[PDB]
DNA sequence: TTAGCTCGAATCGAGCTAT
DNA sequence: ATAGCTCGATTCGAGCTAA
């Protein structure tokens, strides 16, 4: 019968680092790698109350009052300095193979069935539009999460590494390749290959990625936040902080790796809105509405059912998509 | 085992388990609605009524932190010099007329907030007792900050029924207000079996929505709001 | 029955940088990048009580007791060398456009009315009252706070830096330009396009405004303060602190963005005190009081919802509010 | 604002249960 | 006290007329 396994944690491929920041001027992105980082330093905000009210009474004399003893908050900040105009952005993005194969299981039975449906799918169709879809997220800064929504001109450059040196170089403009048409190009196919021999397990890839994005003279960066412990004072609550790892501001992986698996163009509503991320039950807590719902027949986990249980084929955009929950793992199967 | 109700808490186990040192272990999982607050592995030897006292002190915090951050706003009767308090009403909404005020001596009675930019207001002890009747606070009016505000609103187009979760805040065993729902149905005057349909969750079978009449005296009579 | 979201995180248009501030003479401005930047130093005060008693200790003995017992306390002063008497502030402003996309939003029924709705708006008439009052907050020291209220002589340089380089210069008086009417210059229309082309979204756009002030020589200047943890012992207090970024004191970004939001002159109470800034509920600080009160149905909550949910649309002055509230930003609907 | 009226849908009380 | 059920009677909302 062929009954689904209790544990299926997979590892996760596509495995990125945490991309920390530094800052420097264009057309000296050459030798960038003596630029100096940006620190995230602690600044003091004052402000009156601007959401919504209970609404149940118009009482005027406790909204004054709300304004009598403004928020008195410390925010965690990073800037650009007042000499810099570029913020740079480097991480290193490590692509594995054997995607297929789960970590963890509880059915030799179920396993055979999983290696073998992912070689014929393999077979049939390869790591080639994904490779493809996930090229595209490294070409444009989609890891510059806000970074990018009014950089004059941001450049990514990438360069394949052997032994510790420089295998291939990349260069690209960003603005070009927008964040919804998957088009194709020469070098954005010419990596694509590189991403599909590290998948396939036939070799090995080190990607390290830089990305330069001219924010402004002396504007705003954003790192990662973290949470907030609140275990201060009204005044002192250090409502906001930021990722750093030394002193630098950076961006967390997983921050890194979302971007990456933004390649979901196939979910069951309107696809004009944009790509999503690859994930069960095709959920993105921005606009707060998950796609491909269990209730309609269009999610991972009925797809992995029918795709392997009952040998049930979807249609063959749909098992990329099977098969990128797959390779950017999670803890999947009833617990 | 099974998943223990608290009110609005939640404490649902693992469905896998694990074997701490020797002896069989579960995953205890504490939950304030759609909120996670704490996860205890915990033996498979407690009873429902242990693993409720194990969770206990965090919902007890819990409601300590409810109870504080909501507490209503505090006026203050004072003299003719503000140094005195004379008499001090907690209230749900605060005077239309209060202005930035200092008190002096041509006036013999003040009513200033507690917050220290003072707001005031000139009154006698008879536009005071109005002012306190008209604007009072029930004692458990703390429990409207944990609930939303189109469901404690008094405009009936604006108004929407409170959901199962919603209403498990005010009536329940281990609810904020600590009454039953028999209680709750004797102090709306009718059945408890109507009641526990108002209660029931995710039994799409016979399940009933509250009324704003219904839903706005019931919070009337637990001392929740329209209490002044 | 269209009913509004839980979340509308908004994001900012018009992004300003921190303002650094260097000292220098009057006349030699045109070559004024090398100008030392104004040091933070320290100094103590002493102080006698000037604040009312609480009829308790107005009794001759303890009043006098409390002058033999004075409060040391050291401040944080920032004042211009006795050879400058010229104050400059350099911040950058950024115009990002999209203001009625929103980060969050939970309905995508109300995302497309609301997005309807300013595209409606935008039909009418562009973004070209909001970018002139803009820059009207730009021509004057606006955003140069407590520096302008005595100011002999304030000179404001406004510069339009497309690819890292003055694509068009602008030279405005200040003074001239007052902070009480928003009345017409070509000039300030010319820079009015500039900011309505980076409302709308035409293209990336970047200014750069340099604020020169006759202060006087070693005169106190003003910049930001901040917060002070309250754990040192009395004498050394630190009850003032002002914001400095390297050795040089700086205004608060968000100190900057607000002045340029007083663009509302809208408000239903008397115009005694002129224009305030574009905030929901109307919150005057200085006043301790709210301007545009719920009650009287002119905050930005209740005209957002009469725009969007039922149909009925406001005056086209109080529509230039909302949108300006939709410009500055924020966390609306019920959190 | 008074004074009603169908018509399907949701609610109400009082019987039972289960845990 | 929790939790939930069925079944016939009563209530309920949104149409409508009628004045």
């Amino acid at each position: 019968i062929l009954s689904t396994a209790s544990v299926l944690a997979f590892e996760r491929k596509l495995d990125p680092s945490d991309a920390l920041m530094s800052a420097g001027a264009w057309a000296q992105r050459d030798a960038s790698q003596e630029w100096p980082a940006v620190t995230v330093r602690e600044k003091s905000v004052r402000g009156t109350i601007s959401n919504r009210l209970k609404t149940k009474d118009r009482d005027p004399a406790k909204l004054d009052a709300s304004i009598q003893s403004p928020n008195l908050q410390t925010v965690d900040v990073a800037n650009l300095p007042s000499d810099a105009d570029t913020l740079k952005v480097r991480f290193t993005l490590r692509v594995l193979g054997g995607a297929g194969t789960p970590s963890a299981c509880n059915d030799a039975a179920y396993r055979d069935k999983l290696l073998q449906t992912v070689a014929t799918y393999v077979n049939d169709q390869g790591f080639a539009e994904l490779a493809r879809r996930y090229a595209h997220n490294l070409a444009n800064a989609r890891f510059l999460w806000r970074n990018r929504v009014g950089a004059e001109a941001v450049e990514v450059r990438i360069n394949h590494i052997r032994q510790g040196e420089v295998a291939r170089a990349w260069r690209f403009d960003a603005l070009a390749i927008g964040l919804r048409d998957f088009k194709a190009d020469a070098e954005l196919d010419a990596l694509a290959e590189l991403i599909a021999s590290g998948l396939s397990g036939s070799g090995h890839v080190l990607l390290e990625v830089v990305a330069f994005a001219r924010i402004g003279d002396g504007q705003e960066v954003f790192p990662s936040q973290e949470l907030i412990l609140d275990k201060g004072d009204k005044k002192g609550q250090k409502s906001k902080t930021l990722y750093s790892v030394r002193d630098a501001a950076a961006i967390h992986s997983q921050k890194i790796g979302n971007a990456l698996r933004t390649i979901d163009t196939w979910y069951p509503d309107e696809d004009g809105l944009g790509p999503i991320a690859v994930e069960p039950y095709g959920s993105v807590t921005s606009q707060g509405k998950a796609y491909r719902q269990p209730k309609q027949k269009l999610d991972f986990y009925t797809l992995l059912d029918n795709w392997v249980l009952r040998d049930e084929a979807p249609a063959v955009e749909q098992q990329h998509y099977v098969i990128a929950n797959l390779i950017r793992g999670g803890v999947f199967g009833e617990a | 085992m099974n998943a223990i109700h608290i009110g609005p808490f939640s404490i649902t186990p693992a469905a896998r388990g694990l074997h701490y040192g020797g002896l069989p272990h579960h995953q205890w999982t504490l939950y304030y609605g759609p909120r996670e607050m704490a996860i205890k592995t915990l033996p498979d030897s407690y009873t429902s009524s242990e693993v409720r006292d194990e969770f206990s002190d965090i919902i007890a915090e819990f409601v300590i932190d409810a109870r504080h951050r909501y507490a209503p706003d505090v006026l203050e009767l004072v003299n003719s010099d503000g140094d005195a308090v004379l008499a001090r009403v907690a209230v749900s909404r605060l005077p239309e007329a209060l202005s930035g005020c200092i008190p002096d001596d041509r006036f013999p009675y003040w009513l200033l907030t507690a917050s220290r930019p003072r707001l005031g207001l000139p009154v006698t002890l008879n536009e005071y007792t109005a002012l306190a009747v008209e604007l009072s606070a029930p004692p458990l009016a703390w429990i409207t900050g944990l609930l939303p505000g189109e469901v404690l609103t008094h405009d009936a187009e604006e108004w929407r029924p409170p959901t199962s979760w919603e209403l498990r805040h005010v009536v329940g065993e281990g609810s904020f207000t600590g009454v039953s729902g028999a209680a709750a149905a004797a102090l709306l005057g009718m059945s408890a079996t109507n009641f526990r349909k108002y209660t029931a969750g995710d039994s799409a079978a016979n399940r009933q929505k509250i009324s704003f009449a219904a839903w706005h005296y019931l919070l009337d009579r637990l001392g929740v709001k329209r209490a002044s």
